[PDB]
C-alpha cells in the first residue's frame, strides 16, 4: 500500500479480503491461519467510538483475490461466518490494545495455488526476526494516498499492494505519537532520512504483517495492521498488532471452538 | 499444504520480484 | 462500484 507495487498472483495466498454484504464495499484485510480460521484486526468488526459494530452475518470472506474489485470466479472463495471471536482485553477505548479478532468460517475453505494458509510465529522466530532493522511485508487493498481531506493520489489500486516496511525501535516508535504503545504492538517503517518509504493507509486494517524465515523458507504472520497517524507521513510510523505476544489467547479460541 | 510455503513461488522453487529485500535486511 | 456477488453468496 501507500508507495506501494502491484503484487504478483499468488504471492500472498493467505491475504483475505472482509467484504461487507450491503452495501457491498471493502471494510478491511485478514488473513487465513488454517482452514477454517481468519485472523483480523478487532477494530475491523468493533469501534463504539464510530458506531462501528458488524455481527456474523453483516459480512462475507472472499479468499483467493487479486482484483480488488471485480469478482474473480473459479480463482476467489468466499465464506461466511459462524462465529466472530473478539479479544476479551482489547482496548478501544484509549490504545486499541490487544487489536485482535478470530473468525470462525461455516465450512472450511479449500487449498489452492491462490489459497494457502500463513504461519504464526514460535518463541525463536519471534526472537530472531523481529529485532529493528529486519524488514516485513505488508499487503492491502486501501488507498493509494492518505484521506485526511479532498486530495489526490491513486484513490484504491485494482489490484493488491505490497510494500517491505523495515521494523522500528521502540524508543523512537513511542515517541513518535503521543499514544501510550504497549508491548503487544510493535511499529514499523522508515525514518525520515533514510530516503525510501511506504505505508499501511485506511482500507489495510486488518492485514497481514509478514516475515520469512531464512531457516526453513516459511512465511510467517508477525504482526496485524492496527493503526497509524495519517499514511506515509515523515516522522509517524504504522504500528501492528503483536501476533506472538498473543498466540496464547489464539491457541485457546481454536483449542475449543 | 503446510502453512507459509506457497504453491506458485516456494512449492516451485521460484522468488518473487522483492522476497530478495527481505533476506537480504536480516 | 464492486462486481455483484454472485447472489447464492
Ligand atoms: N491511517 C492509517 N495509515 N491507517 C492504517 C492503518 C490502520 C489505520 C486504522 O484506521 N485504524 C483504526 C484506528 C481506530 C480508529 C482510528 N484509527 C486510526 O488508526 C486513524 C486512522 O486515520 N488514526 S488516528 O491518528 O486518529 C489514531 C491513531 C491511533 C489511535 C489509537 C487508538 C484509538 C484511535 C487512534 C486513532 C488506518
Amino acid at each position: 500500500i501507500v508507495e506501494g507495487s502491484d503484487a504478483e498472483i499468488g504471492m500472498s495466498p493467505w491475504q483475505v479480503m472482509l467484504f461487507r454484504k450491503s452495501p457491498q464495499e471493502l471494510l478491511c484485510g485478514a488473513s487465513l491461519i488454517s482452514d477454517r480460521w481468519v485472523l483480523t484486526a478487532a477494530h475491523c468488526l468493533l469501534y463504539p467510538p464510530w458506531d462501528k459494530n458488524f455481527t456474523e452475518n453483516d459480512l462475507l470472506v472472499r479468499i483467493g483475490k487479486h482484483s480488488r474489485t471485480r469478482y474473480e470466479r473459479n480463482i476467489e472463495k468466499i465464506s461466511m461466518l459462524e462465529k466472530i471471536y473478539i479479544h476479551p482485553r482489547y482496548n478501544w477505548r484509549e490504545n486499541l490494545d490487544r487489536d485482535i479478532a478470530l473468525m470462525k468460517l461455516k465450512k472450511p475453505v479449500a487449498f489452492s495455488d491462490y489459497i494457502h494458509p500463513v504461519c504464526l510465529p514460535d518463541r525463536e522466530t519471534a526472537a530472531s526476526l523481529l529485532q529493528a532493522g529486519y524488514k516485513g511485508r505488508v499487503t492491502g487493498w486501501g488507498n493509494l494516498k492518505e484521506t485526511w481531506t479532498a486530495n489526490v493520489g491513486k484513490g484504491q489500486p485494482s489490484v493488491l499492494q505490497v510494500v517491505n516496511l523495515p521494523i522500528v525501535e521502540r524508543p523512537v516508535c513511542k515517541d513518535s505519537t503521543r499514544i501510550r504503545i504497549t508491548d503487544n504492538m510493535f511499529c514499523a517503517g522508515y525514518k525520515p532520512d533514510e530516503g525510501k518509504r511506504g505505508d499501511a493507509c485506511e482500507g489495510d486494517s486488518g492485514g497481514p504483517f509478514v516475515m520469512k524465515s531464512p531457516f526453513n523458507n516459511r512465511w510467517y504472520q508477525m504482526g496485524i495492521v492496527s493503526w497509524g497517524e495519517g499514511c506515509d507521513r515523515d516522522g509517524k510510523y504504522g504500528f501492528y498488532t503483536h501476533v506472538f505476544r498473543l498466540k496464547k489467547w489464539i491457541q485457546k479460541v481454536i483449542d475449543q471452538f | 499444504a503446510d502453512c507459509g510455503l506457497r504453491p506458485l513461488f516456494e512449492k516451485k522453487s521460484l522468488e518473487d520480484k522483492t522476497e530478495r529485500e527481505l533476506l537480504e535486511s536480516y | 462500484d464492486f462486481e455483484e456477488i454472485p447472489e447464492e453468496y
